[PDB]
């Protein structure tokens, strides 16, 4: 059936953002149409599910000549009292009947942890610990030590803009746009790329994946180029390079890791 | 975890015993100790028995001499069942204890409809039917047929059985219903007939109460041989009503008409004997001479001599003369009539027909019946009834009364009026267990007070204990409704009953309560059509609505083939999510029967106390005589069987295992003092005044506080 | 007992009619979103590596409120919008368990899956048998730890001890808030729960190399304006604002050093101090934690260190620091 034609109407205009990037790879006829999908009332239905003698009826009383407001009114339509029990019990049975569908841990090495993953004589201490002994029995040099103009007014200089230990643009807008709009497109196309490239996947029809996707790595990226030629060749301002490192470094990786390929057969 | 018991060490399975056990066991041992019949209660259904079985253990190896068998009933067999497992525990513990085993052997009796293992009668479920077949099979003339070995089908079972079962008996064992039926297949026995001589050497005998009250049976089975035995009885709170019901005899016009047709079939049967079989059957009018059972006690019982009928043809005038007189006078339309001893002379004056010749009437006919080589006594059931009806008015009628109904109840007008022959007083077919048997002690739970008892049986009970479970949580919650949301009286009174409020109070409070209850409710009401007219109320309004959009909920009807799939389907419902709302009658079959667990009729409500339609003339009957003996008051009794009805079936949710489970009553009744006094210790007890008249919607708040405690681990 | 560092929790609320009922001070709905608020901000506090997605179930439906994410202030918006929702219907367990079973029945090995309930109504009406599901969760190596409130309801019972999860109802509001503290901490793994090692990359912080020459503009990943600096990726390349992200392109999860440290502490428990009311020649009269004079007849004390802390020191550091300050010396 044609199962993919419905689904394809649905989100034709329901949803911009997944079809808007779709076209886009069709837009430059980069590549074939097939491999991007092939990779990626409550009260008449409780009654239709709870009583299956309204379904029997239903089929067999289908509007023909008729109204469904006439037909809602025919819903509500000792011996007697006994009806209400027995309903009740086949009401709440067919209810029931509907919802049923037929180590402790160990280590070696604790002091790792203490060194943890950030990275990098006896008579110096001698020395050193009897000299500041003695260094602390003058005190109190509150009056001029601790701070002088000169030495306070250093400091000031310093912490100005222009001084050390104080180090201290929206023009494009539209092309903004754009961007966020290719970042979804590299963002879209690249997932199916690295989908299957970590795994190392040694089996051909899982392989022939990684090359088919290897290969449309240049037919997405050929266009690429083109697209931000225009876009560079307006002003020469805010340039653009971070776009640039997922495609080269997704060549990197492919011809890198297709050339270890070659390496281990 | 043996426990040294005043009287001696008594070996126990389970790791503890809670206190109100320490008092069980002595309490059981003082009258054990006394050798003297007594009563007593404990409120947990399970463990009791292990306690109660426990002492009996230990006390027999004490005394061996003292008590020679225990004979342990229950009420139903599916309930006995599980009793012998817990037998079968502690005798695994105690012979583990021990290291080898032990000559101690129990098992379980019950009919051969219930276990068998012949063939053509397994298809059939009727019990009489059943009997009918197994009497053919092992009549005397197949017997005496299967030594000829003729072409016939024998139930090879039973011939072997004799053979082989007689000679040697089993040494010991624990042999439930279903490894009874299979080792009766392995070995070609018969699991009821096996069963039945096992009784001369079994240390535990345990069986429902119709084969321990009924003379007809019950004799048979029960004779003197236990001398000084322990008979005890379980849950036998309505032991009366089941007592009094095995005397009581009902005779209708289907089986009048039923009768008549059977009675001609006799009288042809006879006709064809005479002409194929005549002197060798006529040898059973020289065994008359010289000299289904008779349901007269032992000493009520009378085997002198025939009487005046002796032959088939005048015995089946008798019948016929006596049959008539009972058609002219059932078919009699007036007020219902009582007539205790005037009917034995009225019967007697017009139809002349003196009753010592009426006595034996009933043995004569099984001995008649005997010699007629009859396919099966199914057929002729309805025919024995009457005889056992006919036997007994002429037996005695001091403490009974034969009640005639020309027109039944909640029918303007019927053509199959009921004869009933109700009895008044249970100790007359009780009685000949207090004499053949030293001690017999009448366990039970959700008891309404001891004192009655003796009163009701004539009896003296050595000791009246009351226990109230002692446990750290405590699990039950009971509380009282009387007064709702409207602060008016919601008591079910038959004048108050059409009150719209009353009814809407209670759907109100079972509406709010299935809010908060969790899966596994149930409902009790005081009888079908009051039943039927608060759920046609609820139905018309939108409080059924809402408690259906609030949980699932389950009615109840007279037929048990509704009630078992309504009642699979509720438990269903308890496993899922979904929670199922059983509204049941008090004293309808299916609340005795069933029991209620952990998640399982969480909130047992008791919707208006439980009493029976006062117009009954039988009941009126069985309350006159006790108000005319006994010194009893009329609306004590009648106070008392509801009562002792309304704990009954309230008191199942505190199974055991210590499952949280409250009990809320929607009555301002219960509330009164006299009410609470014969509500059972347990849950009178733990009941507080605080709570006691607590409001439709406060009762709810503390029902949803109490989960909380609940519902958190120990 | 060796737990599961990184887990995929999922809080599944119902939003059946009974949460309208307030039983507690406020709306109790308003009061499960206000502290399980708490939990989704205190979760990641202490499991950075884990992720949470919630799910809310209401009129027999359960839809994903948030998918499976790292950054807790998502998930808190999200509260904060659901205060004012309907919480009119009634829940689904079934429908509710389908719905988490699909989205981490395709999560790795290595991680421990696990599931959160907050049930309110007692009723659990679903579209087919629930039985099936459970044993299929089981085989699914996914723990659901239902948390009740107001019942203690048969099926969610066999639920979280059959699933090997835990089950719990709410005696109040104050208790309510240690129940789901309890869960914060990563659960034992269990013997039939497995372990296995995982990838990771650490984003190197970057910024202007000199003066904005070279740089890299970029606005974001999942209004952002260009940033002059960002995260980035050993392999994706692509500016992430903020971390922990998994990796957009990758699938590859990035974490900073801090982080991974954050939950050394749940390897090496704090031993609990024994607790002695007198003096026992303990001439300190100022706690040696805190400099403080003890006014009450209570004292802690280490197995190692053997120092002296207040009832107020060994509070704090059983609570939040998570170390003994004088036996790290
Ligand atoms: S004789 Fe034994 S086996 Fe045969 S029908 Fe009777 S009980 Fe069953
Ligand atoms: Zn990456
Ligand atoms: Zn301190
Ligand atoms: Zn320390």
């Amino acid at each position: 059936a044609n199962k993919e034609l419905e689904e394809k109407n649905r989100m034709l205009q329901e949803d911009p953002v997944l079809f808007q990037l779709y076209k886009d790879l069709v837009v430059s006829q980069v590549i074939s149409a097939e491999e991007f999908w092939a990779n990626r009332s409550d009260i008449i239905e409780s009654i239709f599910r709870t009583y299956p003698a309204v379904k029997m009826k239903y089929a067999e009383n289908v509007p023909h000549n008729m109204t469904e407001k006439e037909f809602w009114t025919r819903f509500f339509q000792e011996n007697s009292n006994a009806a209400i029990i027995k309903r009740f019990n086949h009401h709440s049975a067919m209810v029931l009947a509907a919802g049923l569908r037929k180590i402790a841990l160990n280590l070696k090495k604790s002091d790792r942890y203490y060194h943890g993953p950030t990275p990098i004589t006896s008579q110096d201490i001698i020395n050193s610990f009897q000299s500041i002994r003695q260094e602390m029995e003058a005190y109190t040099p509150k009056l001029t030590q601790v701070l002088s103009s000169s030495a306070a007014s250093s400091t000031i200089t310093a912490l100005s803009p222009g001084g050390a230990l104080m180090q201290g643009q929206m023009v494009p807008n539209d092309i903004q746009s754009e961007l966020k709009h290719l970042y979804v497109a590299v963002g879209e196309l690249l997932r199916h790329f690295w989908s299957c490239f970590p795994v190392n996947t040694p089996f051909l029809e899982e392989k022939v994946v990684k090359m088919k996707s290897n290969l449309e790595r240049f037919q997405v990226t050929k266009l690429c180029p083109f697209q931000e030629k225009i876009r560079r060749q307006y002003l020469s301002t805010n340039l653009v390079s971070h776009i640039e490192e997922m495609l080269q470094t997704a060549y990197n990786k492919l011809h890198t890791w297709q050339s270890r390929r070659l390496m281990k057969k | 975890m043996k426990l040294n018991v005043d009287g001696l060490l008594v070996y126990f399975p389970y790791d503890y015993i809670y206190p109100e056990q320490f008092s069980y066991m002595r309490e059981l041992k003082r009258t054990l100790d006394a050798k003297g019949h007594g009563v007593l209660e404990m409120p947990s259904g399970t463990g009791k028995t292990v306690s109660l079985l426990a002492l009996i253990m230990a006390y027999q190896r004490a005394y061996p001499l003292e008590v020679t068998k225990l004979i342990y009933c229950s009420r139903t067999v599916p309930e006995i069942e599980k009793v012998i497992e817990e037998l079968r525990k502690l005798l695994n513990f105690y012979e583990k204890q021990e290291g080898e085993k032990l000559p101690f052997l129990g098992l379980a009796l019950s009919s051969r409809k219930n276990l068998c293992i012949h063939p053509e009668v397994t298809p059939l479920r009727f019990g009489k039917d059943v009997d009918g077949k197994c009497h053919s099979l092992t009549a005397s003339y197949v017997r005496a047929q299967y030594q000829h070995d003729t072409s016939l089908p024998h139930c090879r079972f039973y011939e072997e059985f004799d053979a082989h079962g007689r000679e040697v008996p089993l040494p010991a064992g624990i042999y439930n219903l279903d490894d009874l039926k299979a080792l009766g297949r392995r070995q070609g026995w018969c699991p009821y007939f096996l069963a039945r001589y096992s009784i001369l050497h079994a240390n535990v005998v345990v069986y429902s109460y119709h084969y321990l009250l009924d003379p007809k049976i019950a004799d048979l089975v029960s004779k003197e041989l236990a001398r000084k035995a322990v008979v005890v009885f379980d849950e036998a709170h309505n032991i009366d009503n089941v007592c009094i019901d095995s005397m009581s005899v009902n005779l209708t016009r289907r089986t009048l008409d039923r009768c008549q047709g059977n009675l001609e079939t006799l009288q042809k049967t006879v006709l064809r004997i005479k002409e194929t079989d005549e002197q060798r059957l006529r040898d059973e009018y020289r065994r008359l001479v010289e000299g289904a059972n008779p349901v007269l006690p032992d000493e009520v019982l009378q085997e002198a001599v025939p009487g005046s009928i002796r032959t088939a043809e005048h015995f089946l005038g008798f019948l016929r003369r006596l049959l008539e007189y009972v058609k002219w006078r059932l078919r009699v339309q007036h007020v219902v009539q009582e007539s205790p001893p005037a009917f034995l002379s009225g019967l007697a004056q017009r139809v002349c027909i003196q009753r010592k010749p009426l006595r034996f009437c009933a043995e004569r006919l099984r001995s008649l019946l005997h010699t007629l080589e009859i396919t099966d006594l199914a057929d002729f059931s309805p025919l024995t009834l009457l005889a056992n009806f006919a036997t007994l008015v002429s037996t005695y009628a001091k403490g009974f009364t034969i009640i005639i109904e020309p027109f039944d109840d909640r029918t303007p007008t019927i053509a199959n009026p009921i004869l009933h022959f109700s009895c008044m007083d249970a100790s007359l077919a009780i009685k000949p267990v207090f004499e053949r048997f030293q001690s017999v002690i009448i366990t039970s739970g959700t008891l309404s007070p001891l004192d009655i008892y003796p009163k009701i049986l004539d009896f003296h009970p050595v000791t009246m204990a009351t226990f109230t479970m002692t446990l750290a949580r405590v699990c039950l919650c009971p509380m009282i409704i009387g007064r709702g949301n409207d602060q008016v009286a919601i008591s079910s009174k038959f004048e108050t009953r059409e009150d719209i409020a009353v009814i809407r109070n209670y759907g109100n409070l079972l509406l709010e309560m299935s809010a908060v209850v969790p899966d596994g409710i149930v409902a009790f009401f005081t009888s079908y059509q009051y039943m039927e007219s608060t759920v046609a109320s609820w139905y018309e309004q939108g409080i059924l609505e809402n408690i259906q959009r609030n949980k699932l909920l389950f009615i109840e009807t007279q037929d048990g083939a509704e009630t078992s799939v309504a009642l699979e389907k509720y438990q269903e419902a308890c496993e899922n999510g979904r929670g199922a709302i059983l509204l049941s009658v008090a004293r309808g079959k299916v609340s005795e029967g069933i029991d209620f667990v952990h998640h399982y009729g969480r909130a047992v409500i008791m919707f208006g106390v439980p009493y029976v339609y006062t117009q009954s003339r039988i009941l009126k009957a069985r309350l006159e005589y006790l108000r005319d003996q006994f010194q009893i008051r009329e609306n004590d009794f009648l106070t008392f069987d509801a009562m002792r009805h309304a704990a009954q079936c309230v008191g199942r949710a505190i199974r055991g295992k210590t499952d949280y489970g409250l009990m809320v009553f929607a009555d301002k009744r219960f509330a009164r003092g006299d009410k609470r006094g014969k509500l059972p210790r347990w849950i009178q007890e733990h009941l507080t005044d605080a709570n006691l008249n607590l409001t439709v919607d406060e009762g709810v708040q503390v029902a949803k506080y109490f989960l909380r405690q609940m519902a958190q681990p120990f | 007992v060796r737990l599961g560092m990184m887990r995929h929790l999922y809080v599944v609320v119902d939003g059946s009619r009974t949460m309208e009922d307030q039983d507690l001070k406020p709306n109790r709905l308003t009061c499960t979103l206000k502290l399980l608020e708490y939990f989704v901000e205190e979760y990641f506090d202490q499991n950075p590596i884990s992720q949470i997605g919630i799910i809310v179930t209401k009129s027999k439906r359960a839809e994903k409120l948030t998918e499976l994410s790292g950054n807790p202030r998502k998930h808190i918006t999200s509260l904060k919008k659901a205060v004012d929702m309907t919480c009119h219907g009634e829940p689904s367990l079934y429908n509710s368990l389908s719905i988490a079973m699909q989205t981490l029945k395709h999560m790795p090995g290595h991680t421990s899956r696990e599931v959160l309930i907050i049930f309110s109504s007692l009723t659990t009406c679903d579209p087919s048998n629930i039985y099936d599901l459970i044993k299929t969760l089981k085989a699914a190596k996914i723990r659901v730890s239902v948390i009740g409130l107001s019942a203690e309801v048969r099926v969610c019972t066999v639920l979280a001890r059959e699933t090997g999860g835990t089950y719990h109802v709410i005696l109040d509001e104050s208790h309510y808030k240690e129940l789901l503290t309890h869960h914060v901490s990563p659960p034992p793994a269990s013997s039939s729960s497995e372990c296995s090692l995982i990838r990771m990359g650490f984003p190197q912080h970057t910024i202007a190399s000199l003066s904005d020459q070279d740089a890299k503009p970029s606005f974001s990943m999942a209004e952002p304006g260009l940033t002059l600096g960002g995260y980035f990726c050993p392999q994706c390349r692509a500016k992430y604002c903020e971390l922990p992200v998994e990796c957009k392109i990758c699938g590859l999860t990035l974490v900073s050093a801090p982080h991974l440290a954050r939950s050394y502490h749940h390897l090496f428990p704090l031993d609990a101090f024994q607790e002695i009311p007198l003096e026992e020649y303990n001439g300190e009269r100022f706690c040696y934690g805190c400099q403080g004079e003890l006014k009450d007849q209570h004292v802690y004390v280490c197995a190692v260190c053997q120092n002296v802390f207040c009832v107020d020191c060994d509070v704090f550091v059983h609570d939040s620091l998570h170390c003994c300050p004088g036996c790290i010396h």
